């Protein structure tokens, strides 16, 4: 939407991916894994589930009203009571579609913001240590193995520890 | 008019409510279909609808 990240500058979405929203999938020397964030994953959930509330909130809850529907013909105070009801149903009929319209285009930018947001943060953590091949893919620039994976996912990667190694082979090995 | 149940006359209904302390005085020479006391009033969530749907 707004940001590019979901059907932009991420070509796709994973059908595996069954345990988070969005994720990670790393190739280093050990292999090749997949992992869900549950960090981002329920920052999209819970914002969702949090206009899910306000929208199917609170039943209207009306007793004796007037009539709507007539079997004789009477003129004038009928013609009122009908244009009454319709003007009504006319005018809610427009909020519903409208705020149907409006929450989803916002659910929509509000999942590409979350993505791009994993990617910024994780693009922050990596420091000089690695490039953005452009497709939501960072080349680590140094050795790598699951445990080094797995201190990026969980939020401990520390950059110094590895720079040296990934700023000779970034700037022409 | 028209026969209706054998009869070819018709009664009109009509209404009156009495607020406390008020008092009600039925005066005629003819015709009257008198009343025999009254209905409470209730004020609350009640109404009616039209349904030939179960229940
Ligand atoms: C004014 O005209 C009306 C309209 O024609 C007269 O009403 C008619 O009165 C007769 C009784 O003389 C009604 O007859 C009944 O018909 C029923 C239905 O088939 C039957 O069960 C009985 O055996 C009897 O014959 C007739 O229905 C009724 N017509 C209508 C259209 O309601 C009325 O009598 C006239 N009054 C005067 C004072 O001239
Ligand atoms: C991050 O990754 C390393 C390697 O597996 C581990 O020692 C560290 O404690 C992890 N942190 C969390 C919060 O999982």
């Amino acid at each position: 939407g707004l940001f590019g990240a979901i059907a932009g500058f991420i070509e796709n979405g994973w059908e595996g991916m069954i345990d988070g929203w969005y994720g990670f999938r790393h190739q280093n020397s050990e292999g090749t894994g997949q992992a869900a964030d549950l960090k981002s994953t329920q920052a999209a959930i819970d914002q969702i589930n949090g206009k899910l509330n306000r929208v199917i909130e609170k039943t209207n809850e009306k007793f004796h009203q007037i009539e709507k529907e007539f079997s004789e013909v009477e003129g004038r105070i009928q013609d009122l009571e009908k244009y009454v009801e319709d003007t009504k149903i006319d005018l809610w009929s427009y909020n519903a579609e409208l705020l149907v319209a409006l929450e989803n285009q916002h659910t929509i930018d509000l999942t590409d913001s979350e993505m791009n947001k994993l990617f910024e943060k994780t693009r922050r953590q990596l420091r000089e240590n690695a490039e953005e091949m452009g497709n939501g893919c960072f080349k680590i620039y140094h050795k790598c193995d699951n445990a080094c994976i797995e201190s990026i996912r969980n939020g401990t990667y520390d950059h110094d520890v590895y720079r040296d190694e990934a700023l000779n082979n970034r700037f022409q090995i | 008019r028209p026969w209706v149940r054998g009869l070819s006359s018709r009664i009109s209904i009509y209404w009156t409510i009495v607020k406390p302390g008020d008092v009600l005085v039925i005066n005629s020479n003819g015709n009257l279909i008198a009343p025999r006391g009254y209905f409470k009033m209730r004020t609350g969530k009640s109404s009616i609808m039209r349904s030939d749907a179960p229940i």
